[PDB]
RNA sequence: AUCGCUUCUCGGCCUUUUGGCUAAGAUCAAGUGUAGUAUCUGUUUAUCAGUUUAAUAUCUGAU
């Protein structure tokens, strides 16, 4: 039972963002009964947040409203945290606080 | 320039790679860059 | 509830060919252009 | 129009002074740079070929 | 019309099928002129006259 500490902080966010998002719907509003598919939603949750980040115009011909709604919540989620987490590391950067070399380059990427 | 056999392999790569990856499409072709594909195609 | 597959333009985990038309599918000017062109003619 | 045309292309090769690792475009870069200190007539045609019919 | 068997056709399942994440994870590709090496591949035209040679051969000449 290790504790998460500085290099596994973006693998466990993404581990129980997709933890929720497969709790969320894909049991708790389904009726899809014969098999709800949620591996395959899970499919779309993942390009959804490509094609934010791509600037891309997301949507899906005939995708439950439910599923769309549940999605495009999650990706205002995601996107939160990603934009917060650029603002701050952009402010360490700037007064000078951390010289990694690899906050420097992901910062510059996301900005 | 640009010959039928090239777009033709081009068609191809790109129905199977799909449309972000021009640096292996560019790869299937001898004497193409990612950026003439690219251009070729849009 | 049928859900649709996802067919991604950045991850071919399996390497599948999808046709273009299925690959591809998953602007406004205002009216003052007109009167600012025109204006500067004149 | 070879002197406006030599300060271009000697301002255009300062930037790789080094000549790093530098890639395939900046090797493709400086392989124009060089035919046009070569054979400076063709291209000044082409420039003003250039200048007088392309917009895109 | 009913029952059964066979033949072809069609619909429905066909989730039973796209391993997760980041800074699309990152990046990029140049050439055959010279020689040689190696491997395979092919081989060790018919007399006779002479030259020659230890003997062959070679060489020359018609086939």
């Amino acid at each position: 039972a290790k504790t998460v500490t500085k290099q596994r902080v973006e693998s466990h966010f993404d581990l129980e963002l997709r933890a929720a998002v497969m709790h969320d719907i894909l049991d708790m509003m389904p009726e899809g009964i014969k098999q709800n598919k949620a591996r395959t939603i899970l499919q779309h949750l993942s390009e959804a947040w490509r094609c934010w980040k791509a600037n891309i115009p997301w949507k899906v011909p005939g995708l439950p409203t439910p599923i769309e709604n549940m999605i495009l919540r999650y990706v205002k989620a995601k996107a939160d945290w990603w934009t917060n987490t650029a603002h701050y590391n952009r402010e360490r950067i700037r007064r000078g606080a951390t010289v990694d070399k690899t906050v420097c380059k992901k910062n510059l990427g996301r900005l | 320039v640009w010959r039928n056999t090239e777009d033709e392999i081009l068609k191809a790569a790109v129905m199977k790679y799909g449309k972000n990856q021009w640096s292996r499409i560019a790869s299937l072709l001898h004497r193409k860059s990612a950026k003439q594909c690219k251009a070729r195609w849009y | 509830w049928k859900i649709p597959p996802c067919i991604s333009n950045w991850k071919n985990a399996k390497g599948y060919t999808i046709p273009l038309d299925k690959r591809l599918a998953a602007v406004h000017i205002n009216e003052n252009f007109a009167k600012l062109a025109e204006a500067l003619y004149i | 129009d070879t002197k406006l045309l030599i300060l271009a292309l000697e301002r255009l090769k300062e930037a790789y002074s080094v000549k790093s690792r530098l890639n395939q475009s900046q090797r493709e870069e400086l392989g124009l740079i060089e035919q046009a200190y070569d054979n400076p007539h063709e291209a000044l045609s082409r420039i003003k070929r250039h200048l007088l019919t392309q917009r895109a």
